[PDB]
């Protein structure tokens, strides 16, 4: 007689990864968001698989196909709004994942953090192309905006935007290749998530106190099994009330019109999870400067582990850096809002000061706070 | 397989056929509940009410 | 002194197979009962507004 | 699993040279041709009779299909 | 233990009900839709075709054969016996009307 | 000017979280659309087969589908003929191409009202405010002919003539066909056309709230039961 | 200093699987077909990604999109014919892979064999909906024929066919859902191939002598690295000669007309592997029996490890069962020819004899021959 | 001939790429085979001796 | 709709607008589109030459 769970190869890999994994006993509800992101990825894969089962990536038939899904296909409205509100929930879980990593000092897992940053890029590209997919007015115009913003690069931008466009503007080839890329890229996201979990399991998991958790560790099952099941149930509660009661407050009404190249929208904005980057790119008044500011504002998360100047890992015992981090979260809210309203007075100076304060806090102020915090705790 | 003959395995099967029958019963009940099988579900007392 | 959870455990919640049978039969009966109750709640909330409420005027 | 604890080999001496000191094709034809002929002679009587009866069945089927599509001269009237 | 397992059983019943509902909605989603249900039943037909002719349409996704037959064919297919066929069934039971014959083009072999 | 007038929050019969539409109001709104709005606007994503089951009987839907003539074909010799409509046919185009609509409507293109509620800010409130908000232009606002002043229209100079008024049509229920009644009925119909899954989605949500108010305390109880081993665990340190 | 190849966890996995993997030193060119299948799967994935970048799954525009790929897209003809002839080469390498396993007794790795059989069904299904994807005459009629075979199942078969058709025939919904399925299943094939490689690595590889090859083990690099590179180059030579000289000798000419639901071809000929399965189908003269004949003709591969009644693993030292094995391969060639030929005399009786002989020499004659050989070598 | 061109407009380019592929692969196959025989020459001329006591 | 002189972007002109006009003008026979007739018929250009000269 043998122990099949830890003898069978696939079974022993599953047991060593998810069943008998020594997890910290004191990780709060903020540690449910990785499994929430995985469950959101699976839900997106299934719902988008059915949407592509009933979706045609033709410029003439994209909008009519979406209406056919909503009206004629049984519960196709449910599938489509599950997809959209699951994208909103995916970005909510991503932002809370990144916030947990920044607050509790999880960026010291350098390779896991970098794989996570690559995941964040892949998910942002996936959601951008998926938002382009229904061929609404705001979808087409946001596609043109983002591609021109990429075309701002000198000596490379025009050729790259003609190559990505498949022509001279967002058109048949652009929509079809965006459908192909939006179909394929979540599977690259899933493979990179296996890489993410592999690196994390190599390094082990982090507790909110930031200490060595090997003194008190518990098996993942059944404790974090039932905790993650409760988190999945709560996330499904929020997702389903978003689908069945408020399906359009996170969407955009202008996406319900056919894509008209001749007619511009009144105020063009991207989706709500692109709004902080859109606001900073509007804040810097240079096209190359704006696109570089966007790129650096997302790469600065990968730049983060080299900014740790404190002898404490998490911010649990760091009140000044706690205040700075909550000001950073508040500034991200301001940036989302400023990406909301168009570029007028006083949104000019509000967005500019928001971007400058955001970069100053995340680069200069937090390590200085950590240094004076160590001095106040008499470390040197 | 001639190794599984003999009285010990026969009485092991005698011990495990009520559990095997119970698992087959719950498999059949879950199957008809999931598939909404009218041919079986029309002979119950209550579930006739939803006409499915 | 045997209580209702005690009888439930001694009859249905002890073995896993009869536990699953109880779960399946309860799933069937609770699906019908919950569907009937939630549908009736919906009708009482939306009396006089639905097609099943207004079809008798326009039929036969 | 890895090298070191795979097998139990005792009293076995292995001799090897450099790839940069020995020829890549040492007598490639004068020894390659008899070796290929010997291998073909060793494994020719297990494959060739099935492949020849495949050829025979193929020709017979095509021929009798053509003969079935041919007109039987019994129906003069 | 009965109280705790009653809580567990009620949770499992709830998850089973929700899972059956969502899987049923997905399966019915990838089933037939309203357009193909509407375009299957209703068939527009005319009568501007003479006798002894064939008409090929789409009915329930299948090639619909509407054949106008002649009196010689009607008499022959009414006089032919059904004992020598593979399935005993004559024309008066196959079709209601002698002039018009409505059939499918899906062959019973492939 | 550059300002926008926000439509106010009207108390519709479906504004609640568990409130469905008034199907008689959807019927009256469909009658308003057919007798008034169908001459200029299009509803190409809504059909009579969509109408049956929520507003009309199958026979009534068939009758009002056959009362309009639709273009079909080809026939045996290859010619576009005209036949009475069926249930599967959609609502007929008043213009074959949008350029014909612009030509026949003084340049302005009447948008398709299959997603106008979901595609305008405010939705049915915006539709009601636009239809009942026609007023004389104020002083200093010179509008050329073919345009009408409308405070709720962005740009304030709409290309729409006032489509509805008192006794603009006759209802089959005997309801007084006043301006506000007609506007409310057609706004309810346009909300239904934008979201045909409205009442079904509300029923899903009601079942979901009842089900999750059952599940969440019980799943939380299971989590606390499994975690009760740790949350009541006592630690002692006894060095020698 | 530390050995990063043996220390870094991704590099540790790549080292333990591809670099320092103990491989038998005597495996022949028949052992390169697994790497050929993996590389050809990658080629199919990339080429199909480009085809889906330029492809629309609408019955009005599927054929027009294929013509647009072949005519207007730069080297789109090269991509499409590379995809088609690479699917053909994938099935060639898959059949030679299965033949290697059957001849050299590699089916005793039961888990690896069963994962391979699941991969085999996934590959046939994926190629079937890929073949119906261009929406040609043979494509549509082959889909109709195979789905009526699905309709042969009693009491649920009709409902399954109306479910999988998305209607009551092969139509828009069928084409679109088959596009989605054909996109998504090769990634499941890649995951199943990862599980396949994991189950193989659990027990090591096999050698032509069938003996315990742990006495003479060589690393996978550089020997089998350069050997598989040479095999990849030879496979690319054959595939590109097919593509650039004979792009239609394995396809169907009748697939180049648009799919007319009224007209039918006089000959319904799918691809040659489906012709093999098709001859096994039409040999038994009823629908239900023919369907179980097809599924059993594929599932006796999974039934093979329980039919091994010999005390020697490989056929290298088993001459009688070698003769029966080559008779079997000859019989599969004959069955492919019968599937190509129409149902006229004498093809019915030849195919019936071929199917009877195939099932008899797999189920009955090979274990009996093994018993005779073990008696002959004084072991029974 | 015109119908052959209309059926396969990529005919001449396909033949040119086929000629390039034939020359190139006739260059690489002896060279890649030579690399394989070079790396594999250690094992092919390996000599084995068994010296039990 | 109106008429304009063609340009390089236009495809080859349609002889009939729908296949039913082809049936009417060819007494029930449909002349197939000759853009893939070589790749669609067995023999190809040999079949076309033999059909025209046979
Ligand atoms: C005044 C307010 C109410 C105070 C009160 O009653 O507090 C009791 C109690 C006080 O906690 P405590 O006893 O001091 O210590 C915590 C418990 O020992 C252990 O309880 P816990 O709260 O640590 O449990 C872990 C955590 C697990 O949380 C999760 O799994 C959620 C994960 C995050 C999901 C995010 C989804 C996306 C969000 C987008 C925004 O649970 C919750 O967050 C509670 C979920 C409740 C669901 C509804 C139940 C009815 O608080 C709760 O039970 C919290 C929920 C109250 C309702
Ligand atoms: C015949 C005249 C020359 C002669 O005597 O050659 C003897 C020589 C064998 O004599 P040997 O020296 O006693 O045997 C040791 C091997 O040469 C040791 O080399 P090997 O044959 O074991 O090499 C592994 C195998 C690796 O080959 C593969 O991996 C091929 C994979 C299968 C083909 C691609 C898949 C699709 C199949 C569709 C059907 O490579 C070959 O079979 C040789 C490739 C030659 C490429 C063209 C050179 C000019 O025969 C060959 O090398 C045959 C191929 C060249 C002709
Ligand atoms: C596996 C296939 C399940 C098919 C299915 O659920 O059909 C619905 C039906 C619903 O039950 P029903 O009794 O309404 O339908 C039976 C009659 N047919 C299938 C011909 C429509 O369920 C089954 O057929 C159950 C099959 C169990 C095996
Ligand atoms: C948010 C609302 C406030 C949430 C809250 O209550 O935060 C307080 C909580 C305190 O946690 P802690 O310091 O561990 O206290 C230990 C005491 N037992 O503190 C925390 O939980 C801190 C972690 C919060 C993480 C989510 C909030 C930030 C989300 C946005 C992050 C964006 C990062 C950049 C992403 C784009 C680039
Ligand atoms: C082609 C002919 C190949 C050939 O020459 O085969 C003989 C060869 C003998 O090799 P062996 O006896 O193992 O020893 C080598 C020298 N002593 O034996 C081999 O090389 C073994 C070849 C095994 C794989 C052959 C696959 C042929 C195609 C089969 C397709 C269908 C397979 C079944 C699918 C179900
Ligand atoms: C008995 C033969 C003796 C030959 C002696 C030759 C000289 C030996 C001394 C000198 C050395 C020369 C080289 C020796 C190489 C190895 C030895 C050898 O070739 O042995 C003969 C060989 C193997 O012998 P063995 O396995 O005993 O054959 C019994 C058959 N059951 O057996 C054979 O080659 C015989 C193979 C016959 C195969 C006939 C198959 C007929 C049916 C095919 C049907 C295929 C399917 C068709 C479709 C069916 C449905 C329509
Ligand atoms: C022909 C005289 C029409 C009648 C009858 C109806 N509408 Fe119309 N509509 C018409 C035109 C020419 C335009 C374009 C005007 C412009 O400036 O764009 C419209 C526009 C609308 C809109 C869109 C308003 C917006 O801000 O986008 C709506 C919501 C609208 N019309 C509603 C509507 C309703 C409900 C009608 C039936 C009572 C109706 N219109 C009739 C032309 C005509
Ligand atoms: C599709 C995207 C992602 C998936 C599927 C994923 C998955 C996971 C999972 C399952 C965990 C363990 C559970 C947990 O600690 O919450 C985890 C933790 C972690 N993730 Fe992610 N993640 C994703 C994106 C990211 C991003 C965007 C970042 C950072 C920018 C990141 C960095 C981390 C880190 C550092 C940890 C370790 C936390 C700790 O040890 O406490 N990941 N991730
Ligand atoms: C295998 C995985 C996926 C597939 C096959 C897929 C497929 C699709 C399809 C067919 C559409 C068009 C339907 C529509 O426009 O509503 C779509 C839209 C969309 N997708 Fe996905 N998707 C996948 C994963 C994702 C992920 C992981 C995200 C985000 C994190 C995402 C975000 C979106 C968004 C925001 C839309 C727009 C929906 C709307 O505007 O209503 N998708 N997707
Ligand atoms: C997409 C399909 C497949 C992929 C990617 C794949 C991949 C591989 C690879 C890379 C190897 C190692 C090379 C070798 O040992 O020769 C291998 C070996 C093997 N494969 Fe597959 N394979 C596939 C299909 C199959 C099928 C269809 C079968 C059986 C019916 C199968 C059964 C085996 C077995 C038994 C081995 C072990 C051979 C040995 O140990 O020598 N595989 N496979
Ligand atoms: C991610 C992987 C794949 C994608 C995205 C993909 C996509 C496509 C697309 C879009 C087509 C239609 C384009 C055309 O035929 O003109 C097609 C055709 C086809 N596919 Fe794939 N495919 C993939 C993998 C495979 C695999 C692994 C196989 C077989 C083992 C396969 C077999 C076929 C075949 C035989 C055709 C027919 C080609 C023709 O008739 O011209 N595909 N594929
Ligand atoms: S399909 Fe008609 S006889 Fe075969």
């Amino acid at each position: 007689m043998t122990n099949m769970r830890k003898t069978h190869p696939l079974f022993k890999i599953i047991n060593h990864s998810f069943i008998d994994l020594p997890a910290p006993s004191n990780i709060s509800s903020w540690w449910n968001f990785g499994s929430l992101l995985g469950v959101c990825l699976m839900v997106q894969i299934i719902t988008g698989l059915f949407l592509a089962m009933h979706y045609t990536s033709d410029t003439m038939t994209a909008f009519s196909s979406v209406t056919h899904i909503c009206r004629d296909v049984n519960y196709g409205w449910l599938i489509r709004y599950m997809h959209a509100n699951g994208a909103s929930m995916f970005f909510i879980c991503l932002f809370l994942h990144v916030g947990r990593g920044l607050y509790y000092g999880s960026y010291t897992f350098m390779e896991t953090w970098n794989i996570g940053v690559l995941l964040l890029f892949a998910v942002m590209a996936t959601a951008f192309m998926g938002y382009v997919l229904p061929w609404g007015q705001m979808s087409f115009w946001g596609a043109t905006v983002i591609t021109n913003l990429l075309s701002a690069i000198p000596y490379i931008g025009t050729t790259l935007v003609e190559w990505i466009w498949g022509g001279f503007s967002v058109d048949k080839a652009t929509l079809t290749r965006f459908f192909a890329f939006h179909f394929i890229l979540p599977f690259i996201i899933a493979a990179l998530a296996i890489v993410h979990l592999l690196f994390l399991h190599e390094t082990g998991s982090n507790n909110p106190t930031g200490l060595n958790s090997d003194a008190d560790k518990i098996p993942f099952h059944p404790y974090y099994t039932i905790k993650d099941i409760l988190g999945i149930l709560i996330m499904f509660l929020i997702l389903m009330t978003l689908v069945l009661f408020f399906p359009d407050m996170l969407g955009d009404p202008d996406n319900y019109m056919p894509a008209n190249p001749l007619n511009t929208p009144p105020h063009i904005k991207p989706e709500w999870y692109f709004l902080f980057a859109y606001a900073i790119l509007r804040s810097i008044p240079n096209k190359l400067g704006g696109v570089l500011a966007l790129i650096l504002s997302i790469l600065i998360l990968a730049l983060m582990p080299f900014l740790h100047t404190s002898k404490q890992r998490s911010l649990m015992f760091r009140p000044i850096t706690q205040i700075l981090y909550w000001i950073l979260v508040a500034n991200l809210l301001i940036l989302t809002w400023i990406g909301g309203q168009p570029v007028e007075h006083p949104f000019i100076i509000i967005g500019q000061l928001a971007s400058i304060s955001y970069f100053s806090i995340i680069l200069i102020l937090m390590p200085i706070s950590g240094i004076i915090e160590d001095k106040m705790l008499k470390l040197y | 397989l001639s190794r599984f003959l003999g009285p010990r395995y026969r009485e092991l099967a005698r011990n495990w056929i009520p559990t095997a029958g119970m698992w087959g019963t719950v498999g059949a009940v879950g199957l008809v509940w999931a598939t909404d099988w009218r041919l079986i579900l029309d002979w119950v007392p209550y579930i006739n009410g939803k006409f499915k | 002194s045997p209580t209702i959870p005690s009888r439930l455990y001694s009859l249905l919640f002890r073995r896993t197979s009869t536990f699953a049978l109880t779960i399946a039969v309860g799933a069937l009966f609770f699906e019908r009962a919950f569907d009937q109750g939630a549908d009736a709640i919906y009708e009482h909330i939306n009396e006089g507004k639905l097609w099943k409420h207004i079809k008798h005027k326009y039929e036969n | 699993r890895e090298f070191g604890n795979l097998a139990r080999i005792r009293h076995v001496i292995s001799y090897s040279l450099s790839p940069f000191e020995q020829r890549a094709f040492p007598s490639y034809f004068s020894k390659g041709i008899p070796n290929v002929l010997r291998r073909t002679r060793e494994r020719i009587l297990r494959v060739a009779p099935p492949f020849v009866v495949v050829y025979l069945i193929y020709t017979w089927g095509n021929q009798e299909f053509e003969q079935s599509k041919r007109k039987n001269p019994a129906m003069y009237e | 233990k009965g109280f705790s397992y009653l809580v567990t059983a009620t949770t499992t019943v709830g998850v089973a009900y929700a899972a059956k509902n969502v899987v049923s909605q997905f399966v019915s989603s990838m089933s037939a839709s309203a357009d193909v249900l509407a375009m299957s039943k209703i068939e527009i037909k005319l009568s501007d075709i003479p006798e002894g002719k064939n008409m090929a349409f789409k009915w329930r996704g299948k090639p619909l054969f509407v054949r106008h037959r002649t009196k010689k064919e009607i008499d022959q297919e009414a006089a032919v016996e059904v004992s020598q066929l593979r399935d005993p069934q004559h024309d008066l039971d196959r079709v209601k009307k002698p002039e018009w014959v409505i059939l499918i083009g899906v062959c019973t072999h492939l | 000017s550059d300002l926008e007038l926000h439509p106010p929050s009207y108390p519709w019969s479906h504004r609640g979280l568990l409130s469905s539409l008034d199907h008689t109001s959807i019927r009256r709104g469909f009658q308003v659309y057919k007798q008034v709005c169908s001459s200029c606007h299009s509803m190409d994503y809504v059909a009579y087969r969509h109408l049956v089951g929520v507003c009309y009987t199958e026979e009534e839907a068939k009758a009002l589908a056959e009362e309009v003539e639709v273009q079909d074909g080809p026939n045996d010799d290859g010619e576009m003929f005209m036949r009475p409509g069926k249930l599967s046919d959609y609502f007929p185009k008043p213009y074959p191409n949008p350029e014909a609509a612009r030509a026949a409507n003084n340049g302005a293109l009447p948008p398709d009202l299959s997603y106008i509620v979901r595609a305008r800010h405010g939705g049915e409130d915006y539709v009601f405010s636009l239809l009942t908000g026609y007023c004389e232009p104020p002083t200093g606002v010179s509008l050329r002919e073919g345009l009408y002043f409308n405070p709720y229209f962005p740009g304030q100079a709409i290309g729409m003539a006032p489509p509805i008024y008192t006794e603009v049509l006759e209802y089959d229920d005997g309801t007084p066909a006043t301006m506000s009644q007609v506007a409310k009925d057609v706004a309810t119909f346009l909300r239904w056309a934008s979201e045909p899954e409205h009442d079904h989605r509300k029923r899903m949500g009601l079942k979901m709230l009842l089900m999750m108010g059952l599940l969440l305390p019980l799943t939380y109880a299971m989590k606390r039961h499994k975690w009760s081993v740790l949350k009541s665990r006592k630690l002692a340190y006894r060095p020698p």
